[PDB]
């Protein structure tokens, strides 16, 4: 009933290997499926996919690194729209 | 897939804890980041044919490959290598938008070495062409996104050798 | 988030994405400082929020904390509030990310599920996620507000 | 002449048949209803 | 088992097609009670036109 | 279809140049845009509720629900309040497009033929959506009420 | 539209729209009006953008106006031109309507087939796509004149 | 089916051993053939080219492909010059064949009614395919001429 | 698969050489034993039912196997059994039609041991029926033609053992 | 091959060769002497028919061998005349198979794709292909000319 | 560049800068690093927009690149790019220091003697410019291509 | 490992039928062929430093791999990949000799795909190495050797590959 069968099979059309290219393990999974014979191997082609750590954090990519650069460097400075007596009155270390 | 704001979500949804303000600025930061993102991704969409066809002339073609015996002979196993250069490159545009390489990890690399082990394509090859098409958009994008756009065209290379 | 939606949709295609759906990632980026303070708002106000709404569930629904009733007991009411908590803290990712895929992943899908084999009633929690959007509502600004409404109604929406 | 031989020899021609998808998709064949208008297409329908 | 007949047209709007396909266009088909909503859905959802719907086994308003 | 694709469609028979008395209809429509979209956003977070209430004003405590009726059984009261939740969605849809055409296309195509068949009652159903068009009046507002009222009384009127 | 896209997700998912989805139609309502202006212009200099494009093309090509040529002669460059002025007016429509859709059913699906019956050149068609392209530029203001690129570049993508 | 199989399948009814007479039916079909293997080469050939001479003559030029009519669109224009291939391809086989059950069994079933649901006008799709007969009269010579017209005259009849 | 004109074509496609006199030899060798491989096929076909008869009643039947505890006792098994004899025989024709044993390898031999040994079908068994489906074969098939069917024979045995 | 076409459609239906399958083997196994005789001739002639083709080619197509064109310069030159070369070889490949498929699988699948990443104009090739066959048509004797046309009509058909 | 201009008029005047001036110093301090971004994109491209304008003008111009022809010869054609290569460099001075100044003394004075002591043509050199203004442009995003535009503009109205 | 003597010696023994004169022409010309093997063995043997020589000239060296961050970048990685490439020519001298490819499977294939891509040696680079070193050695045996030692080289890269 799915959408996939309808796009591809249609109503008169008997299914067919589709062999695909696309999204990623599909062809080397389905290939394998295709080889095997009945009862030749009844093992999970694919018991399911497993999830992928990362291998690089946020902070390491250079436009994030640049931009945090930016606001930690010079996070303490002069506030425009702030009046300079209350400006130098404020304390930039704070606690500590 | 996974972004970098989702990424932060992310390892803060483990921990379990509330969103703050040092998790507060990383997501600052990639939010500045976009814009240049955007206009990069926009650059690359419009010259995606060419760059394409200069990274196969620097790398694939006039080669023993492109001769008879060769894994891009015939016109569709050469059809077959552009298009396969087209998706490193789509899948690349989405990495730089996104600023994760996630996406690469889930979509291309997965199964990427098997599929190409049992077709008989030459890794070494498809890695060369991956740097090809790196230099030529590094160009286009110009000087602020390219170093953005290396590292996931670099993550590709490393992924499939 | 917005920016995983639309690259989803052009992966489905097998397209690059277009000028528009680039222009709407655009405005994203630009909206998303304003999302980040809405958000930090909820977060210190959230030990306040949750204790607010938690007793007014407990008024609108005297049965969940009467001795047949689920949230009944210490242990069973820390749970009930740590649940509100829960909710909460999803809304605020949700508001960072500009989506409700981030909330939709951890908290509704098998929600049902999960509640009917606790035996907590699926409408009550409803009710705490509405209590705590009132409170919610209050602190926010008007405009403001209304960004975090929208993610407290998906919620709802996916509790009934 | 120069630019269609191969730079290499491939001294065993075989193994450079049967390189990329295997052949198995290209010969299978389809099959539809709309052909189905015989008896012994029909049949052939139904086997596959 | 309850079984609807169901005659409905679906043009091919997406592409031209060489192959003659009459049976796709025009089909005249024996759906189950439960299989017909998914269908019916489906074939809206084409932009094919459902001319008729019929029962063909069964009783209407039968509670067993 | 669009209310925007609809005026183009209407010029493209003709094969005239979109001219400024269509562009004042294409106007028209994108000021009452952020209305409608403000209208869809209550109905769907209020949809099981609109459902719930319009069953009770006119599905339930009758002869339908009685045995012997059409409603009578689970399976038949499931499926009724399938239709119901069908008719909503749609009606939403189509208030969005500002178009009756897909209530044309999805909901109304096949529709008769198919309730004739089964002996549901078409004014019994058309009863029922009259009082969803009700309830949701209440919820979205007046200025959004009537235009969420044209497509219900389309529906209404196409089953009928 | 963009209007008619979302539904017809949302419908697929058999699911009400998303508030992501919605925001998407919002935006694409307050954008229409810039968009209505972008098309009345190129509407109203229509017959000297195809006059202008066509000496462009026939210029850039003698031989579709020669002897051989399937343009030559008068009845046939009537037609050639009719064909520009189609394809301008399927852009029109689709600045409108912010996608390429309605250009796409009207003018990009059999082109190839009915132009090689008809035996026209589909490079000389292209050619004369661009050719407007630049004349329909320089008339636009350069943010308009980006938006319009973007249906005409299409245009010439189709026919390639 | 085709000339021999009918002769055979008349037989078979009857479940008389083929005889003389039969035969001579047979013997008849067979010094055609060689003429209608030159006609149907002749058509293969020129097949796109009869179909825009058709065109030309009933087709283009018309309120159909101005825009509201049924030709109007790159699609719908398409899709009308596919079915007049079509007929072109299936009236060479009958012409080969020496039989017209092949065009019932495949084009003129169901057509009617297709069209009717499309809209597509049932008299302007017989003017194209007369006018092809008249092109494909010419390529192919008189004496396959006649042969070939006989199942063009077939098919208009039946739409 | 391939046959034997085809293999011809693709081993000089790779090689990039045109067609040479040494190759046309090989296709005219094919041409000439090509009517006697038709008629061959065809009597195969007529008596197949009977080819696998008698093989079976040489080495199958009467035997441990189809005694209880063996591999062909119970009707099931049998008839699995003179299913995989038919199978050989039809693949046998094919690639003797074809003058390549490639669509052997092709569809029979790849994973054909590994599916036995899960089965626990013994492969020396096999063999022996197929080397007795040979003898049948050439028999009726007569003496020019049963050369170059028992090289097929001989073929999917090899791949067996 | 016909007789590849003609197991593989037995192997799907699971049968033995078909009498008629049989019977088109048998006319293709006497026909394949002549045909190898024609294929040889052009191998024989295939370095003329080559040079000649490619001066017809640059006649007609001046511009190809131009500065701005793709064939200018020596290497370029070479190359184009190398793809003739190619073309040429499958048509005899396909002369000895009887059937165009050993062609269609080296040459005219993803020809496109290839030729337009190239730039290489398509008609040009076309064009190039249509010399080869008047070159290859005059030493060929007319029936053998008629079956060698067959193969060079195919390419020109499947490039365009 | 703009400075050396302000500069230049308040001496001539014998005064100080004017505030007026001294803003528009601001204006260019604060454009400059985006000028700067500009600038290096083409100096990056620089050999494929002279390789494809080239390309662009001897298609434009067959004559320049033919025996008669100026251009035609290896010497000579390199010599032609050379001459276009100098022009792109001229721009992208012109880009950083914000003015046609730096451009106008290097390559625009004199230009029409030196060319017709060399018998080049100056339109053909204008042709080739505004090629390569059109690859420049496409790899440029729009507001950058805007201005990098007015540069190559002004080098085509200086070449007539 | 095996080699042909062997080989014809291992099927019959399988069979269990003594050597047969089918089996004897079989020994016997190799025999004849023997004296040429030997010939090019002591050809290659002598010229071995240069053959690699000439094929890292003309495929590995001036290359990326050699600047830094290259595979065969430092000395000890240029080291090891000539020593690679020693080994191969060394033991496609010994299969020549024995007239069996079987070595080359039981000693340099075996595993080597593996190694290759744990240590991020490109295959493709190998295999062109592989090439490379065939042609020169195809010159200073000679024509009747070069046959010969072309498969066993062939064999190498296909299994790399
Ligand atoms: C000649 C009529 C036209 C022409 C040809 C041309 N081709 C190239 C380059 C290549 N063409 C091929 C083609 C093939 N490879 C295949 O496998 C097949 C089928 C067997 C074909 C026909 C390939 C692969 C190349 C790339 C180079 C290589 O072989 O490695 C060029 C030059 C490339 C360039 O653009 O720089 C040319 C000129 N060009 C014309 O304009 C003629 C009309
Ligand atoms: C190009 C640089 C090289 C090249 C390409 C090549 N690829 C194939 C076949 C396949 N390509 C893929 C790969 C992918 N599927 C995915 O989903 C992804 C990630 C998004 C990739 C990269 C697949 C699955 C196939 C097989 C299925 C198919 O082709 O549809 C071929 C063989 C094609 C053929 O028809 O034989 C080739 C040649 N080969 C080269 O030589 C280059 C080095
Ligand atoms: C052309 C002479 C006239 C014309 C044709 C026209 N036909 C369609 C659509 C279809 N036509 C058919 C017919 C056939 N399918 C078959 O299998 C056969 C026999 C082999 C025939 C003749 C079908 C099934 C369709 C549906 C679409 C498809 O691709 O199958 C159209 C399109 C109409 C639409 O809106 O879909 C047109 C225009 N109409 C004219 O105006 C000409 C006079
Ligand atoms: C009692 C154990 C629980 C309870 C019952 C309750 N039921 C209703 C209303 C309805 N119940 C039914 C049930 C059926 N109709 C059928 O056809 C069948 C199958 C044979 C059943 C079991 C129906 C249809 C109704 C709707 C009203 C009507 O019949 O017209 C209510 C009232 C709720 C309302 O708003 O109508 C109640 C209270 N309530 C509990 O909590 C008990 C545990
Ligand atoms: C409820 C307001 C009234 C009612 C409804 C009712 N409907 C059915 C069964 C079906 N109704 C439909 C209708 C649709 N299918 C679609 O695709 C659409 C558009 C989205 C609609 C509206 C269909 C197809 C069926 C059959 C199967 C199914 O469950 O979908 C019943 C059951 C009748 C039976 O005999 O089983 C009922 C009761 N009837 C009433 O009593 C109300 C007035
Ligand atoms: C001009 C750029 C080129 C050119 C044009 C040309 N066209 C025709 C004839 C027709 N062109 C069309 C095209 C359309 N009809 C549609 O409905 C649409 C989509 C909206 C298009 C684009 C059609 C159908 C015709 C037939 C006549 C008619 O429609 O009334 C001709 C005349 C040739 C003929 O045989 O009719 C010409 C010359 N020719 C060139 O070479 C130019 C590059
Ligand atoms: C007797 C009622 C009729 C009859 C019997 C008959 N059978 C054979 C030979 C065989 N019968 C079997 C059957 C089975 N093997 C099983 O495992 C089972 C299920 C438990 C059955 C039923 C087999 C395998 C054989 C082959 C011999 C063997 O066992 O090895 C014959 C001999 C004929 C022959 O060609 O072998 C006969 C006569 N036939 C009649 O005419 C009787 C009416
Ligand atoms: C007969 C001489 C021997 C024998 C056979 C036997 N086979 C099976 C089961 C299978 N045999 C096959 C084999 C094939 N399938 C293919 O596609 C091909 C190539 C075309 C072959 C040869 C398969 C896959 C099966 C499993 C599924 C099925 O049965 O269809 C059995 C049954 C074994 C079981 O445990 O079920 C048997 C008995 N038995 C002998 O002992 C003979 C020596
Ligand atoms: C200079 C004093 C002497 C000299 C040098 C020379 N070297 C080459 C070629 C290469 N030399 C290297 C060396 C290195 N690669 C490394 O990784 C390291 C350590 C970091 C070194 C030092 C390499 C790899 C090459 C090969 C070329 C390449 O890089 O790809 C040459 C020319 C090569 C040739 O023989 O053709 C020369 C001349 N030669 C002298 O005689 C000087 C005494």
């Amino acid at each position: 009933d799915g959408e996939e069968y309808g796009r591809l099979y249609g109503e008169d059309t008997v299914p067919s290997w589709q062999f695909p290219t696309l999204p990623a393990a599909n062809y080397p999974n389905s290939v394998e499926l295709y080889n095997r014979f009945t009862r030749q191997d009844d093992s999970l082609v694919v018991p399911s996919f497993k999830p992928i750590r990362s291998k690089m954090d946020i902070a390491s990519m250079p436009l994030v690194q640049a931009a945090l650069k930016e606001q930690q460097a010079t996070k303490t400075a002069l506030d425009m729209s702030r009046p300079m007596f209350l400006e130098l009155g404020r304390s930039f270390k704070g606690a500590d | 897939m996974q972004d970098a704001i989702t990424a932060v979500i992310n390892n803060y949804d483990v921990q379990g804890k509330y969103l703050d303000g040092a998790a507060l600025d990383k997501l600052k930061a990639y939010f500045t980041t976009g814009a240049v993102r955007v206009r990069a991704a926009a650059v690359i969409s419009s010259n995606a044919t060419t760059i394409i066809k200069e990274a196969a002339a620097k790398a694939l073609i006039y080669s023993d490959l492109t001769r008879p015996g060769g894994n891009m002979y015939t016109t569709r196993r050469y059809a077959a290598c552009i298009r396969d250069m087209d998706y490193f490159l789509r899948y690349a545009t989405y990495a730089m938008l996104a600023g994760d390489p996630s996406i690469l990890d889930e979509r291309v690399l997965n199964g990427l070495k098997e599929t190409y082990n049992s077709l008989g394509v030459p890794i070494a090859a498809t890695v060369g062409g991956i740097q090809a098409m790196k230099e030529v958009v590094g160009g286009l994008v110009g000087p602020d996104a390219a170093k953005e756009a290396s590292i996931y065209f670099d993550y590709l290379s490393s992924g499939l050798s | 988030s917005v920016l995983t939606k639309a690259i989803v949709n052009a992966d489905a295609e097998a397209r690059y994405l277009s000028p528009g759906e680039l222009d709407r990632i655009k405005s994203f980026v630009a909206s998303g400082e304003r999302r980040l303070r809405i958000a930090q708002t909820l977060t210190e106000a959230r030990e306040r929020i949750v204790k607010q709404a938690g007793d007014q569930l407990f008024q609108k629904r005297p049965d969940v904390v009467s001795p047949g009733g689920n949230a009944y007991g210490e242990k069973m009411t820390a749970l009930c509030l740590r649940d509100l908590d829960y909710y909460l803290r999803l809304v605020t990712y949700g508001i960072v990310a500009g989506d409700v895929t981030p909330i939709e992943e951890i908290g509704i899908i098998g929600v049902k599920e999960m509640y009917n084999s606790l035996q907590t009633p699926i409408p009550a929690v409803a009710e705490g996620v509405r209590a705590m959007k009132n409170v919610a509502t209050s602190l926010l600004s008007g405009d403001d507000a209304a960004e975090a409404g929208f993610y407290f109604d998906y919620l709802v929406g996916a509790m009934q | 002449q120069e630019l269609g031989t191969p730079i290499n020899e491939r001294s065993i021609p075989e193994m450079y048949v049967n390189q990329g998808v295997p052949a198995l998709k290209r010969q299978r064949k389809v099959f539809k209803q709309s052909q189905a208008t015989d008896r012994e297409s029909f049949d052939a329908l139904v086997t596959a | 088992s309850r079984y609807f007949k169901v005659t409905a047209c679906i043009p091919s709007l997406k592409r031209v097609r060489t192959g003659r396909e009459l049976q796709n266009t025009f089909f005249t088909k024996l759906v189950p009670y439960e299989n017909w909503f998914t269908e019916q859905q489906r074939i809206q959802k084409a932009g094919g036109k459902v001319l008729s719907v019929k029962l063909f086994t069964g009783v209407q308003g039968a509670n067993t």
